[PDB]
């Protein structure tokens, strides 16, 4: 629903924004996800949750 | 009571 | 020296799934996609299935870290309805007031 | 443009008014720039913004610019009614003044939502008391 | 409630404050050099003191009311005014200048001439004497015919008798109906009364 | 495309393309030959006409805008 | 009498008519108004046993237009705007009876709200599998077109062959009724009468056969959304209906002999809130550009003349009841809800 020029530029800012460019579904996007944060299991609140 | 309106009594 | 045998069982939990934590993670990624063939896929969902049963984080249960209690548990300061308000109720807990209004 | 106005507020509820009723003018009230009747299209809320005005024999004779926040339809023109009556009290003599408080217009009412209690079901129901 | 037991009612009333003091009697003039020193209530935004307020029809109009939904409770009672008027005007022009001086065109007056004329005088409350409930025929406070009238009007027109019509056209043909001494919330307040004929016997309970 | 400009162009617009084409029909309805284009869209009334639009299409709408692009509209089409 | 007056011909009304109710015959409310008057007009013409129209400056405006219209000119666009209940709606049919009597044809769409919802039949087209009929929607409208044009439904013939089906077709030289007939009596074939009416109306008036007067009460319709769905439950866009994509062609100023003369309506549109009234506010991009240049003509509320006129014109109906309503504080209250608009003032005047 977008115009090429809006495509184009919305591909561009997406390079410049560090953000992803190729064509990509939701069910893939959970891969930025997992990398982007830290696993629960990793969290301190978790793995020294007891003294 | 006297003064009551019963309505059309039947 | 753990409150009881349910404690030290999460304790290795925890242990074990901080373990295993980054390997998870990695055979994760290649599960959850539509990008890499189901044949790949597959593989790995055997390999994650094929890891110790207890460094799986969802068998990670928040108890009371002073009494055990599994429920009743406030996350915050990670104590039992009953020992937080043992605290509370006797003023050692900073800022923490009984609520009128 | 030197003309006389007066300015007050109004809580009613959780809605909050500020009003400027100008000395003189057509009878025109603006709602956070609309018009009254544009803002207010229940037939209960600008019978509120007449009540002042009516009561003193003013419809027509000043111009008000008020904005109001928070609370519903009917808050808003009850703090509205409020904030009117209390700036319209510069333009009214003393003895008009002491009429609209004892006609409730310049009282603020203090009828709030009451807090649910826990162990009921509202603030003053409570559960079903079990069938024994 | 939070209004101290201080607090008094507001009264809203123009003409009561416009009175000259001459006509003031020494009786109400004290009673208004004390309100200068009372606290008095908000008023409701229910009444108001415009020329067209009617405390019968706002009284009507709550009790219709559903789930405090009252936009829709004054939009079916203006519909039903709207209804009634229609109805005279339609019954108007089609008589003679003769029968024209007896339609009424009024609903404030058909409204009201129609709960009065629904109003039951006696009613069966039950007295006890002996250990045993007598619903004996005692009189009714004015209060309780007024109420009374109201909610047999609006329990009639709620009554699933009444099929897919809307409430503004079931209303208005009850309050016309009523307004004649004719229809089902008449009949109610005849055998009531009839009722408390019969019961007259236990009067003694 | 005019889609993604932020600022409305009344150059090459619809209400260009429009006006031209209502002129041209008063101009024949005369039995006028001066259907030069640069001639018709160099009149001052074009100008109110231009700068009429573009304020409704770039700036609030509102009751005096309303009224400046009625009264330039008026003028072209001759109504009096 | 003080508001009323006893000129009836909307050709004379003036300045001087401001603010005065001229009464419309009973065979004109037959004729040039089987359809377009507001539902609670139409109640109270019912009630008051007339029907009586305030003379106000917009139709006035509209009028003074209309009167030095060159036929030889484009068509020219009139489009009423207001807020919501000012009497843009009754404007209009000052307008349509103005030119009722000056024997203009009529092209009244009364709602072009109601094309655009709430359909039950949604068939597709013949003539064109892309688009939708609206057998329901063009078959009555199709029936007052016939009983405000009668008169004129005889001498217009059509100018060229139109087929309905294999064995039926209409041929050259035919009655334009015979159009309107097939249309009425075959639903099916409704939707696409329609088009040829407005199809030969549009060519017969830049031949100089009659003046047209094209109506369009609702015309941000044409260019906004719509929520009539598709069998696979997707949404439909005006463009595709039929009775749209042909009525969006009469508002074109590619003809001449007439005028185009609309109303835009907030009441009863589709995704627009309740304060939007202004043109480009309710008729988009797509619609400005559609009519641009236009004629944009404003109408208000009722100002302190017009208000007295109009309490003045319901206490000679005896419609005001309530005993305080003839008084000055009565009026003032009256004032202050409406805040003098007129639909508001009806509608409070309505139950007391
Ligand atoms: N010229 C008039 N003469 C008599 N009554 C009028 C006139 N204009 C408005 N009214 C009154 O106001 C009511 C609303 O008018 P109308 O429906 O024409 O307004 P509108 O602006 O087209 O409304 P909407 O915004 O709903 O389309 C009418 O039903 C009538 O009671
Ligand atoms: N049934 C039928 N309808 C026709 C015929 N010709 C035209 N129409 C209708 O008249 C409308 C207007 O005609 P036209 O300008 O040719 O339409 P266009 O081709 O869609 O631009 C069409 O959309 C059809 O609905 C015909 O021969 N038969
Ligand atoms: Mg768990
Ligand atoms: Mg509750
Ligand atoms: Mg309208």
């Amino acid at each position: 629903s977008l115009s090429e020029y809006a495509f184009r530029m919305s591909r561009l800012s997406a390079r410049l924004f560090g953000e992803v460019t190729r064509p990509t579904n939701s069910k893939s996007m959970k891969v930025v996800k997992l990398f982007s944060e830290l696993p629960l299991a990793k969290k301190k609140e978790t793995y020294d949750w007891y003294p | 009571l006297a003064v009551a309106d019963f309505g059309p009594r039947d | 020296h753990y409150v009881d045998w349910r404690m030290w069982r999460d304790v290795k939990r925890r242990k074990m799934a901080y373990e295993y934590a980054d390997e998870r993670l990695r055979i994760n990624s290649l599960r959850k996609n539509t990008i890499l063939p189901k044949i790949l896929q597959d593989v790995a969902d055997e390999e994650i299935a094929a890891l110790p049963r207890d460094s799986c984080p969802v068998r990670i249960r928040n108890r009371c870290v002073m009494t055990s209690r599994p429920r009743g548990v406030k996350r915050r300061w990670r104590l039992s309805r009953i020992v937080f308000r043992h605290l509370a109720d006797h003023g050692q807990l900073s800022g923490i007031q009984r609520a009128t209004w | 443009q030197g003309m006389a106005f007066s300015k007050s507020e109004g809580k009613r509820k959780t809605a909050k008014a500020e009003a400027i009723v100008y000395k003189h003018g057509s009878g025109r009230i603006k709602v956070n720039g609309i018009d009254y009747q544009l803002y207010f299209p229940i037939t209960q809320d600008r019978e509120q913004l007449m009540f002042p005005f009516h009561f003193v024999d003013r419809l027509g004779k000043h111009d008000v610019t008020c904005t109001v926040s928070g609370g519903g339809r009917s808050a808003q023109a009850g703090a509205i009614r409020l904030a009117m009556a209390k700036a319209l009290c510069s333009f009214v003599t003393e003895d008009e003044v002491e009429w609209m408080r004892q006609a409730g217009l310049l009282t603020t009412d203090p009828r709030v939502r009451e807090r649910k209690k826990p162990g009921q079901e509202g603030a003053r129901r409570k559960f079903t008391w079990k069938k024994r | 409630s939070r209004y101290s037991p201080e607090f008094k009612d507001p009264l809203i009333d123009k003409e009561y404050y416009r009175k000259p003091v001459e006509e003031l009697t020494e009786e109400e003039k004290y009673v208004r050099e004390l309100k200068k020193t009372q606290l008095i209530k908000a008023a409701p935004a229910g009444k108001t003191s415009s020329v067209f307020e009617d405390p019968v029809i706002s009284k009507f109009t709550n009790m219709m009311m559903i789930g405090g939904n009252k936009v829709l409770a004054r939009s079916l009672m203006i519909q039903t005014l709207e209804a009634v008027k229609r109805k005279q005007f339609e019954k108007y022009h089609a008589a003679s200048a003769e029968e024209q001086a007896t339609i009424e065109r009024n609903p404030y007056t058909i409204f009201h001439q129609a709960l009065k004329n629904c109003e039951p005088m006696i009613g069966l409350v039950p007295i006890l004497k002996g250990g045993r409930f007598y619903q004996v025929p005692v009189p009714l406070p004015d209060r309780r015919r007024r109420f009374l009238a109201m909610k047999w009007m609006i329990t009639e027109c709620r009554d699933k008798k009444h099929q897919r019509t809307l409430m503004p056209e079931k209303l208005s043909h009850k309050l016309l109906e009523a307004f004649h001494n004719q229809g089902p919330v008449i009949k109610r307040k005849h055998d009531l009364h009839k009722m408390a004929e019969a019961n007259r016997a236990l009067a003694h309970y | 495309t005019e889609a993604d400009m932020e600022e409305y162009i009344w150059e090459n617009s619809s209400s260009e393309r429009n006006i031209l084409e209502t002129l041209l029909q008063m101009k024949a309805a005369e039995k006028n030959m001066e259907i030069n284009k640069e001639e018709l869209l160099g009149t001052k009334e074009i100008e109110e006409y231009k700068k009429s639009v573009v304020s409704l299409k770039n700036e609030e709408e509102n009751e005096n805008s309303i009224s400046q692009y009625k009264e330039s509209v008026k003028r072209l089409l001759n109504v009096t | 009498a003080i508001s009323r007056t006893n000129e009836n011909d909307p050709a004379k009304h003036g300045d001087q008519h401001e603010g005065q109710h001229y009464n419309i015959s009973p065979q004109d409310l037959e004729t040039v108004f089987p359809h377009g008057l507001p539902p609670r007009f139409v109640m109270q013409v019912k009630t008051f046993s007339e029907a009586c129209l305030m003379v106000r400056k917009p139709a006035l405006e509209l009028l003074h237009y209309l009167k030095n219209t060159s036929f030889a000119y484009p068509a020219i666009r009139y489009l009423l705007y207001g807020e919501k209940g000012t009497g843009k709606t009754l404007s209009l049919c000052h307008v349509i009876h103005f030119c009722a009597k000056q024997d203009w044809l009529i092209l009244h769409i009364p709602d072009a709200h109601l094309w655009v919802k709430n359909c039950r039949d949604l068939l597709q087209s013949s003539y064109n599998k892309q688009r939708f009929d609206q057998p329901l929607e063009a078959s009555t409208w199709l029936k007052n077109f016939k009983t405000t044009n009668e008169r004129f439904l005889n001498q217009i013939k059509v100018q060229e062959k139109y087929v309905w089906n294999k064995r039926e077709s209409t041929e050259k030289g035919s009655p334009l009724g015979e159009v309107v007939e097939q249309g009425i009596t075959r639903v099916r074939n409704a939707t696409d009468a329609v088009g040829i009416v407005l199809k030969e109306l549009k060519r017969q008036s830049s031949l100089g056969m009659f003046h047209l007067l094209v109506a369009v009460d609702g015309i941000n319709a044409l260019w906004g959304r719509t929520t009539l769905k598709r069998e696979d439950k997707s949404p439909i866009a005006p463009e595709e209906l039929a009775l749209v994509h042909n009525l969006r062609k009469m508002m074109k100023n590619d003809w001449h002999g007439g005028a185009i003369v609309s109303a835009l309506s907030q009441t009863g549109s589709l995704f627009k809130p309740r304060k939007a009234y202004l043109p480009q506010e309710l008729l988009g991009k797509e619609g400005f550009d559609a009519l641009d240049p236009f004629i944009p003509i404003l109408v208000s509320n009722y100002n302190p003349k017009e208000f007295e006129s109009c309490i003045q014109y319901y206490l000679e109906n005896n419609w005001l009841q309530h005993e305080k309503a003839p008084t000055e504080e009565g009026k003032k209250e009256l004032l202050f809800l409406s805040n003098a608009n007129p639909s508001l003032l009806e509608r409070h005047c309505a139950y007391l």
